[PDB]
RNA sequence: AGGACUUUUACUUUGAAAAAAUUAGAGUGUUCAAAGCAGGCGAAAGCUCGAAUAUAUUAGCAUGGAAUAAUGGAAUAGGACG
RNA sequence: GAAACUGCGAAUGGCUCAUUAAAUCAGUUAUCGUUUAUUUGAUAGUUCCUUUACUACAUGGAUAUCUGUGGUAAUUCUAGAGCUAAUACAUGCUUAAAAUCUCGACCCUUUGGAAGAGAUGUAUUUAUUAGAUAAAAAAUCAAUGUCUUCGGACUCCUUGAUGAUUCAUAAUAACUUUUCGAAUCGCAUGGCCUUGUGCUGGCGAUGGUUCAUUCAAAUUUCUGCCCUAUCAACUUUCGAUGGUAGGAUAGUGGCCUACCAUGGUUUCAACGGGUAACGGGGAAUAAGGGUUCGAUUCCGGAGAGGGAGCCUGAGAAACGGCUACCA
């Protein structure tokens, strides 16, 4: 019943438009997903023209991507620490798009270990020659190593759990991460 | 129930799928050869333009 | 009317899906994406090397210019990131064979790449519905001043 | 209306079906198909009205059902099939073959055309795109999707579908000095040569056309259909070849060619 | 067919567009007419011309013109060219 | 060939003009801002996952119709029992090759180069990359690739469309409470002889993913509305104008939320009031200019007593569809 038509809004001038027609079905709006953490529970909704949509309330784990070396891994979302729209979602741990969450960060860790093996936080000849060809080029910046030692990664979600049903995003990295720490240090 | 007509339909479906795949790959190969021919022609034209200029 | 900080608000301001690799050592400013709206409209150099973001930039944002092209005069530049353009015309009353001066107020969304002020004639172009009322994106500030190009007088 | 509309009142039918304003409340609404209903022609209109082979709806139904109509080499047993421009209608009875081309008055005239050329069909390229797995394809005005076309076939161009295999046989490239047909507006049925094609950056291309009688007009590019090279049309043009004789010239034709 | 600069209009000619019905109007002995889009001609042995055109005066698009009416250049030269 | 299950339409058509004064509507645009049953044209080997143990010559259970027992005063009211089917509901099999990615039982001193092993269809979601292109030559260090007729040469690099794109498309990494990839029907049942129920085999009918096309649907740009100032300021705490992010949407959009800015219209009549106002194509009237009418044969819009709410579907806020309040 939640309409999104422009009729109920006043005109640009400000006049109160009289009711022209009772609100249609191609103008409907549905309830907010306001997703949570834990015990995956996705509800399908049959929208216009079939095309199943998936409400992703109570989602615990999802895919997350690392842009620098560009590798994606399934990992667990562990709480939300910042939301650019409403901090009330942060206090209620409501997970929507562009929210900022923490990551278990292990899968990235042993992927790094089996990929470069730099022993963060502080063999076959083929692998050794691959590492030699790499030539310690894995000079990833210091702050991500800091939270790797902490163990929880700072990721920003990019998928829309309200529509898609998935929980995908990317790690804050580069100046991105910097900016948000400032905001987080404002919270701190 | 298993009927020779049902087996005939199954065989027809399988054969149609295989034949369609073969035809599609043949068309793709022919298009690739046509692209190669056109590329050779315009590369020869470009070489002639470079030589004359 | 533009903040010195390139992002001032709570959310970060990025151009979506253009990524600058910090692991690489090129260390240029950023990777700024841009496009030309066509119709023989020159993208401003202030947009080409600018550092604003303006999601609804015809030159850097996702919005595309298509449809009507309207030339008008700025009547209100004093509401954020947007312009209010006065378009004047003559309606032809035929019962008298006489014309009638009339005006309409077209809201639009001027990119930070342009420096506008009250009185500049502006070429603006149609786009998607950007807000409740704005549907046009400013594409050219033809008359930057008009009669204020020469200001002082020192012989 | 809430949903699609499925009735076409008689006055609302196009003035090119040119039916009788009396003797019926409704008109045959063309079912969904290869052509726009405003531009198409239902089979019932083509048989009952244009050809008079039938008498009414039941007769057209019986004709179509027994599989004597063949639209572009296919049966098309539905009464309101939208047989559009340049389609080929084959009747094995009377062994007759028709190709739908507008007569210069601007109407789907009955064009009895030979069997040998009835094998193929002409078409206008409306889109050239790259479908899945990087496969180029071309969409004609019929909605035919021809896969793997010639690499230098572009939009607005014309092609010669063999209509048996449904693949590309030959094509004509759009450019100045080329025989052309018109398929919309006042210039329906007119045939000429492209003199100039003014670009008009921002949309709605226009082309200037000069016919054999040395008359000149201008028409939209969406409205244009290249038909061959001057003096060598790729199809059999209808009677009159679309010169658009003036009303006084038509009167002189009536007076001069007159035998009773 | 490409980079390049485009003073901007108002005005006016031409064209594309303004659904059919309606109005106008061409052809046609519905027995005349209102109408209708029919019909006509063979030897009677299938052969046929049709279903014409114009207007809509506003808004938009293209186009030729540059009188009439308005705006803009170079005055601190920060002007134009090489 | 009743009945019933299945499928499809029932959202078309028909009627009325109550509401509605930038609202509808008309002309003209846009969707590079979206959904689209159907019709038409194309469209997929991978469902194997360690393939040296499986139903693919066909996997499972219900269920109406029906047989019988009832109830209620009655309604297209149906509870209990017993069988039974599918293009209903569920599962699920083949099946190639090729190439590309990744991981190595070793050697032999570099130009290191190789036995071999797993994944890759499509669909979804997210990150990243390619998606070029105004024009002739260089040197140089840094890295290191082919051939070397051991000087060194590097000569060859493929790229579609629009006016414009993050477009079309392709590629890598991953993701999925893992969509589709025919366990379906009719007719004719030919050919090969590996002469057996063996191998193949035509014309269709229904389905079916995606992309187009069509019928469309939603929004959408400019301009145009009757009377009234005895309606001059109107709108914003409750969105009023804009910004950003999110939610919702099929999709853009204060459409909604959170935080900001204080904005938007107006003497070119905004806002308010009236309309015994649905808009238009048109009708009457006729020197020319006009005046009045247009509920109604066509196109749009809205409504089903007034109101709200919603299931099914591609399409309804449906009403000869349901839910509730009011009458
Ligand atoms: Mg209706
Ligand atoms: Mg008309
Ligand atoms: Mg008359
Ligand atoms: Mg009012
Ligand atoms: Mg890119
Ligand atoms: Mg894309
Ligand atoms: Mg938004
Ligand atoms: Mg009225
Ligand atoms: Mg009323
Ligand atoms: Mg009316
Ligand atoms: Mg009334
Ligand atoms: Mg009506
Ligand atoms: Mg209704
Ligand atoms: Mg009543
Ligand atoms: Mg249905
Ligand atoms: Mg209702
Ligand atoms: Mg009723
Ligand atoms: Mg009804
Ligand atoms: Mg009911």
């Amino acid at each position: 019943g939640i309409s999104r038509d422009s009729r109920h809004k006043r005109a640009a001038t400000g006049a109160k438009r009289a009711q022209f027609r009772k609100k249609r079905k191609f103008e409907l709006g549905r309830q907010a997903a306001n997703t949570k953490i834990g015990t995956k529970r996705i509800h399908p909704v049959r929208t216009r023209g079939g095309n199943q949509k998936f409400r992703a309330l109570r989602i615990e784990t999802g895919n997350f991507s690392w842009a620098s070396e560009g590798v994606a891994r399934k990992t667990r979302i562990t709480g939300v620490v910042y939301h650019p729209s409403n901090n009330e979602l942060v206090r209620t741990n409501t997970l929507t798009k562009a929210a900022i969450v923490q990551i278990d960060a292990t899968p990235f860790r042993q992927w790094y270990e089996s990929h470069y093996g730099q022993s963060l936080g502080k063999t076959s000849k083929n692998t050794e020659r691959k590492w030699a060809a790499r030539a310690a080029e894995a000079k990833i910046e210091h702050a991500v190593d800091s939270q790797f030692g902490a163990g929880r990664l700072y990721a920003a979600i990019s998928s829309r759990p309200g529509q898609s049903g998935r929980c995908d995003g990317y790690i804050l990295e580069g100046e991105e991460l910097a900016f948000y720490l400032r905001r987080l240090t404002a919270k701190k | 129930l298993v009927t020779p007509q049902r087996l005939q339909r199954k065989r027809q479906q399988k054969s149609l799928k295989i034949k369609n795949a073969q035809a599609q790959r043949e068309a793709a190969a022919e298009y690739a050869q046509l692209l190669a021919k056109r590329l050779s022609e315009r590369k020869a034209e470009k070489a002639e333009v470079r030589k004359r200029r | 009317s533009t903040e010195l900080t390139v992002q001032s608000e709570r959310a970060f301001q990025k151009q979506p899906h253009i990524f600058t690799n910090p692991k690489a050592k090129a260390n240029r400013k950023t990777k700024r994406w841009y496009k030309n709206v066509g119709l023989g409209f020159k993208t401003p150099k202030t947009a080409i090397e600018g550092s604003y973001i303006d999601k609804k930039c015809p030159f850097t944002g996702l919005v595309s210019i298509r449809g009507k092209i309207l030339t008008g005069t700025v009547v209100s530049t004093r509401m954020h990131r947007t312009i209010v353009i006065r378009r004047d015309y003559l309606h032809y009353v035929p019962k008298y064979n006489r014309y009638e001066k009339r005006h309409k107020n077209v809201p639009a969304h001027v990119s930070p790449a342009f420096r506008v002020q009250v009185g500049d004639i502006v070429t603006v172009g149609q786009c998607r519905p950007i807000s409740k009322t704005v549907r046009f994106n400013v594409l050219k500030v033809a008359s930057a001043t008009g009669k204020a190009n020469k200001q002082f007088a020192k012989f | 209306a809430r949903g699609p509309k499925k009735h076409l009142k008689r006055l609302a039918a196009p003035h090119h079906w040119m039916l009788d304003k009396l003797s019926g409340c409704y008109a045959p609404r063309p079912s969904a198909g290869p052509h726009k209903l405003r531009e198409s022609l239902p089979l019932i209109v083509f048989l009952r009205n244009r050809l008079k082979y039938a008498l009414n709806g039941r007769e057209v139904k019986a004709i179509l059902m027994q599989r004597h109509v063949k639209v572009d080499g296919k049966v098309r047993t539905d009464t309101t099939f939208p047989a559009g421009f340049m389609d080929v209608i084959t009747l094995e009875a009377t062994n007759e073959n028709f190709r739908l081309v507008y007569d210069v008055k601007g109407r789907f005239a009955v064009h009895r055309i030979t069997d040998e050329e009835a094998s193929y069909k002409l078409a206008k390229v409306k889109k050239v795109q790259l479908g899945k797995k990087g496969i180029p394809y071309v969409v004609t005005h019929d909605g035919r999707t021809i896969r793997y076309p010639d690499p230098n076939i572009k939009v607005n161009d014309t092609v010669k579908v063999d209509l048996a295999t449904g693949t590309i046989t030959d094509f004509i490239k759009f450019d100045t000095g080329k025989l052309v047909y018109v398929t919309g507006g006042r210039n329906l049925g007119r045939v000429g040569t492209i003199v100039h094609r003014e670009r008009h950056e921002g949309g709605f291309d226009l082309v200037h056309i000069k016919d054999s009688l040395e008359n000149t007009f201008v028409t939209r590019l969406n409205n244009v259909f290249v038909i061959g090279e001057p003096g060598r049309p790729w199809i059999s043009l209808p009677k009159g070849k679309g010169i658009k004789l003036t009303i006084s010239e038509e009167r002189d034709r009536r007076r001069a060619q007159h035998g009773l």
